[PDB]
RNA sequence: GGACCUGGCGGUGCUUCAUAUCCCUCUAGAGGAGCCUGUUCUGUAAUCGAUAAACCCCGAUCAACCUCACCACCUCUUGCUCAGCCUAUAUACCGCCAUCUUCAGCAAACCCUGAUGAAGGCUACAAAGUAAGCGCAAGUACCCACGUAAAGACGUUAGGUCAAGGUGUAGCCCAUGAGGUGGCAAGAAAUGGGCUACAUUUUCUACCCCAGAAAACUACGAUAGCCCUUAUGAAACUUAAGGGUCGAAGGUGGAUUUAGC
């Protein structure tokens, strides 16, 4: 009957069944989904199986300066454009099947590690390009209620970054990922941190800290010696710029208190000039591969004391036992020093 | 602190228990553990200013030999009255004299408390006669009165566990003027 | 209600109006005054200022009317007045002239008296306490023990004891029975206060 | 909970226009009638044919005019006349539209045995009410 | 006294209800002090006059016949 | 395994409450009888659905044929349809609803606290919250501004409905589709709702409220049974109305329970 058929809106509704007992708590799980499909897309006003040529409608009005008169497609000429049309729905739908495949993160289903591109541009006109983002973290938390019983929600870690020094993160929480992704990424540009690096490639001095029940312990390395630390404390490097560090994370792997702690001790490190100022002396760089050539890296800008620095016998300074064990081989692991891809 | 918690960060915050403030109150706020505590302390010591009060012999030579006892002491939250409940003697005609004489000292009690200015802003005080002993006082009223007449195993997956495509179809693939008249 | 909550109840007596101004206090003053500007619901039909009027009587014909028939309980009513009168006269023309003085010809009198000779002073009502409920003899109400007096007459002469008496003859023997201290409504007052009085020890509760 | 009629609340994104956003209850209060005829008086016939009626022009001008139509149409008879007011878009070249209202005219005319006209007012884009 | 509704309109901006009373509570605080007349107009633009309709029954008119 | 949070639950505390409302109080009922009607069970060759609140004179503002989807028998095969299917799945859905709701809350976007932990965000002489929108409210309908309707979000019960229609998936295609004839729907019984009663504030007649009779085995009381007639229909022991005959249980109904300001 013609008086029962419905619209496509109310026909997709029906037939895609996203609202629903099913849609409400994910009762339903949808390795195979009914995908809604446009049927009007392709279709032209006045095309129908017959082939007829309506004036004004499908074909032009006038043609030679005369007004067309009816007509209609021979069987041949109709097949063709029937085919056409086929073949133009394959096309489509091949151009739908050709989507540009995107970097994976630290493993092919994780979301650590994954770019979200730049934060969005600020109300006042205020723009992020020089910054990236990377997720650090991508959790499903579940929370009881009173009423609606166990429901997901999701919180994300992100870093942002500039690659001069100036990097942040914050937590996102939302109901949905991707609303989560805007709200950590744009929160975190407002708490960015300084941090300082050694010639814009290093920090200035090791760093070992300990953030509740997370401990890192930070080298500072020479050129060249890339990012040889934990993959979290690899991506927030290349946010900030570091390009040589070491780093060893024991106790608690917690992703927070990692990244916070990391943040923390980056954010406390004693430059060259602040040693200089806070001793009066100078601060005199001796490398190996210049041989005894004292390098100074950083003067007292008020006067220059004339005493010399007390030279205690012996330092009473409390040592990791870790690097004291390596220093001398006693340190054998079938893990530590092994081969791995440019950091 | 004891295990009754008293680390209050409001806890200089100058109690205030005025009928005014009642009316300014938000009633939307919902009162604290230890706002009870506060109501609770302050009835306490009401209990005791109408307590001692009750016991010396020259505030009112007529309430003293009364020897009058308070069963409770609460005062309204909205601070309208302070209920004073007193315990009811069995001997049915002196329970209206003890409480006669109850009502025509309140109203100087009220003053005399204004005396300990720490508790000077004291509601109308109410006095309540314990029903315990006064309850059956009115039946019995009516009961000598009354005229008797002449007497003669479905798998239930993980909610953590649950698989999700979201990242796959993200990593999968990226996700996909001028205006003139009588154109031609 | 189809009355808002502005609308006063309106006050029916000649009395309370022909009142000298001198007489009114300034309280009396105010309320008049205030009555000027509210608004006042329409006078019920029940109720008039005709001198016959009578609250009591006019209640007591509502609590015997069943299924809104008005017109057949004031029926009733008005022939249990008749039926009362007419038994008094007759006894009164049967008397001498001594005990003539004592004999009361009014039904309204009559009436009144046989009711207030049934009020229950104390009721028994189930107070609890300690998860039981106990009937505990309690003090009664003004109303309630009006209510009860016409409740318990009312029910005694629809009892189906009476075969094929009529309400008007019925009723009647009953108000005159009660007018002097006699009859089942009185008995149902007495018992109810000897209940009473049993359950003196659970008043407690 | 009443369903009938009821665009329910969203994210504040779905846009309705002026009749979409007004339940059945507010017909004759805040919304007028699509259709404007005398079987419905008191006293008047033909109540079942002019139901029929409108009911198919609805359906033959959704799929005359496809993805033209920013409204509902408004139907009006006076007589024996039969007028459709529709509110359309601006994206159909004015030819099409020349002939997709001579054409619906005259079919319609033949159709139902009345004179009917097709009155077309064009607007940028669907008008919005309001985004619930 | 003028409503929340009033004053709202009055001052052009959205107003909490214990906003209104302490506002309100203000004005009377100055009635019962010894107010002038420049006091006396501001307060006034605060006060709407309540028109009362009058309870007095309507009396029809006396009419004559043949 | 430790600590903590949330939810659920507690024969868990205290406090204040429900306004036809949880208890008592007020009025008329149900629960007992007959009848009407629904359901269950049983029965039958002989639908389905609803089925604690929130099913049970419910889908039906309605089944003698038809309706009809059931049973038996017979028949048709590109079939009223560019077929058809009341076949499975309401735990795939749209559509339209029940329910708390006789509620007042839901909430995008931001901001802040907890070390940037799961979490939390109020004090008015105010101490971190601001909030579009939705609901309530307002407004409108009915006789007012009252009342009654209407309205009543998000969420709860994978609540109801694939048999209103439509439709995803799966299944049937000489049959799970289509047509014809006849037939089923009863009551050992149980139960829900209703009607009529048990009578004297009643029954009959006149009247529409100043009457006369009736009033216990010829009273009250069946709208039941049986018989006849009429109405509708092609078709009526069957449906309805009326008349005749008949004159039964019932004598105001335990625990329990319904509605009304
Ligand atoms: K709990
Ligand atoms: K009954
Ligand atoms: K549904
Ligand atoms: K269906
Ligand atoms: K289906
Ligand atoms: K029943
Ligand atoms: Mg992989
Ligand atoms: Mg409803
Ligand atoms: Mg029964
Ligand atoms: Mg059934
Ligand atoms: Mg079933
Ligand atoms: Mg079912
Ligand atoms: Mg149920
Ligand atoms: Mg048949
Ligand atoms: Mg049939
Ligand atoms: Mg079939
Ligand atoms: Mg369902
Ligand atoms: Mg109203
Ligand atoms: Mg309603
Ligand atoms: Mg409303
Ligand atoms: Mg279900
Ligand atoms: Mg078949
Ligand atoms: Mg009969
Ligand atoms: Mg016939
Ligand atoms: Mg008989």
């Amino acid at each position: 009957s013609f008086f029962t058929k419905l619209t496509a809106d109310e026909l997709w509704k029906g037939a895609l069944a996203e609202t629903g007992a099913g849609a409400k708590k994910g009762r339903g799980k949808r390795t195979k989904k009914k995908k809604r499909k446009d049927l009007n897309r392709g279709q032209i006003i006045g095309e129908g199986r017959y082939g007829f040529l309506w004036p004004g409608l499908n074909v032009p009005l006038m043609k030679n300066g005369a007004v067309q008169t009816i007509a209609q497609r021979s069987k041949e000429e109709q097949e063709k454009v029937e085919a056409d049309m086929i073949q133009q729905r394959e096309e489509w739908d091949r151009k739908k099947k050709m989507k540009v495949k995107r970097e994976r993160g630290w493993s092919g289903n994780s979301w650590g590690g994954i770019s979200l591109g730049p934060p969005d541009p600020g109300p006042c006109g205020e723009t992020y390009e020089d910054f990236d983002t990377r997720i650090l973290e991508v959790r499903n938390v579940f929370t009881m209620t009173a009423k609606e019983g166990r429901k997901k929600s999701i919180r994300v870690l992100v870093a942002v970054g500039n690659g001069k020094g100036a990097a942040g993160f914050s937590i996102g929480k939302a109901t949905d990922r991707m609303d989560a992704f805007r709200k950590a990424k744009n929160r975190a540009v407002h708490h960015l941190h300084y941090i300082e690096r050694y010639e814009d490639h290093t920090i200035f001095h090791d760093i070992s800290l300990r953030f509740k029940r997370t401990h890192i312990k930070m080298k500072k390395q020479p050129k060249g010696y890339g990012l040889r630390c934990h993959r979290a404390i690899i991506t927030i490097c290349r946010l900030i710029g570091i390009k040589d560090m070491y780093a060893k994370v024991s106790g608690s792997i917690n992703m927070l208190s990692l990244t916070q702690g990391l943040f923390r001790g980056l954010s406390r490190q004693e430059t060259h000039q602040q040693l200089a100022d806070k001793k009066g002396l100078h601060v005199v760089e001796i490398r190996e591969e210049c041989g005894p050539l004292p390098i100074v890296v950083a003067s007292p800008r008020g006067p220059l004391r004339k005493d010399p620095e007390p030279e205690d016998e012996v330092p009473d300074v409390k040592l990791d036992w870790e690097d004291v064990k390596t220093a001398q081989g006693m340190k054998r692991s079938v893990w530590s020093n092994l081969k791995r891809a440019a950091t | 602190k004891v295990w009754y918690e008293s680390p209050s960060l409001g806890s200089h915050s100058t109690y205030k228990p005025s009928k005014l403030e009642f009316l300014m109150r938000s009633t939307s706020k919902k009162t604290r553990k230890e706002d009870h505590a506060r109501l609770r302390a302050l009835n306490g010591l009401l209990y005791k200013a109408l307590t001692d009060l009750l016991c010396t012999p020259e505030v009112s030579q007529e309430l003293y030999d009364l020897n009058v006892e308070l069963s409770k002491v609460s005062l309204t939250p909205d601070f309208s009255a302070c209920r004073a409940y007193w315990k009811t003697t069995l001997s049915a005609e002196q329970n209206a004299h003890m409480e006669a004489v109850l009502q025509r000292s309140a109203a100087h009690m009220r003053h005399l408390l204004m005396s300990q200015q720490t508790l000077r802003n004291v509601p109308p005080i109410v006095f309540v006669q314990d029903k315990g002993n006064a309850a059956l006082a009115e039946l019995d009223q009516l009961l000598a009165v009354a005229d008797f007449g002449p007497r003669d195993g479905r798998k239930r997956a993980k909610p953590r566990l649950e698989q999700d495509s979201s990242l796959k179809s993200y990593l999968s693939g990226e996700e996909v003027e001028y205006e003139c008249y009588a154109p031609d | 209600s189809r009355y808002s909550p502005e609308f006063k109840d309106p006050l029916i007596d000649k009395e309370y109006y022909r009142k000298p101004v001198e007489e009114l206090t300034e309280e009396e003053k105010y309320v008049r005054e205030l009555k000027k500007t509210q608004l006042i619901k329409a006078a019920p039909a029940g109720k008039t200022s005709s001198v016959f009027e009578d609250p009591v009587i006019s209640k007591f014909t509502n609590m015997m009317m069943i299924g809104g028939n008005k017109v057949l309980a004031r029926s009733l009513m008005i022939q249990t007045l008749e039926a009362v009168k007419r038994k008094q006269f007759e006894k009164y023309h049967a008397a001498s002239a001594e005990e003539q003085a004592t004999i009361e010809r009014n039904p309204y009198t009559i009436f009144h008296q046989a009711l207030k000779n049934c009020e229950p002073m104390i009721g028994l009502v189930p107070i609890l306490k300690g998860g039981r409920f106990y009937q505990v003899p309690v003090p009664l109400p003004d109303r309630r023990r009006r209510f009860l007096a016409m409740k318990w007459m009312i029910t005694e002469c629809r009892d189906k004891k009476h075969q094929r008496t009529l309400m008007p003859e019925k009723l009647s023997h009953k108000l005159l029975e009660a007018f002097h201290n006699q009859g089942p409504v009185i008995k149902r007052k007495h018992d109810l206060h000897k209940m009473a009085e049993a359950n003196r020890a659970l008043a407690h509760y | 909970k009443n369903r009938a009629a009821r665009v329910r609340v969203s994210k504040g994104d779905k846009p309705v226009t002026y009749e979409e956003a007004h339940a059945p209850h507010y017909i004759a209060h805040r919304k007028g009638w699509l259709s404007l005829h005398t079987g419905n008086l008191d006293g008047e016939d033909h109540a079942a044919e002019r139901t029929v009626e409108d009911v198919f022009l609805r359906k033959f001008m959704w799929g005359t005019f496809p993805g033209c139509l920013a409204d509902q149409l408004v139907l009006k008879r006076r007589g024996n006349q039969l007028e459709i007011c529709a509110v359309v878009l601006r994206q159909l070249s004015p030819h099409k539209y020349y002939f997709l209202v001579g054409y619906s005219e005259t079919l319609l005319s033949y159709f139902y045995k009345c004179p009917v006209r097709l009155h077309l007012q064009t607007v940028p884009s669907k008008v919005v009410y309001k985004y619930l | 006294w003028l409503i929340k509704e009033e004053l709202e309109e009055m001052l052009v901006e959205k107003l909490s209800d214990l906003d209104y009373m302490q506002f309100i509570r203000l004005l009377e605080k100055l009635l019962t002090s010894q107010c002038g007349a420049a006091e006396e107009e501001f307060v006034q633009r605060f006060r709407r006059s309540v028109t009362l309709e009058s309870k007095k029954q309507l009396i029809e008119p006396v009419q004559y016949d043949e």
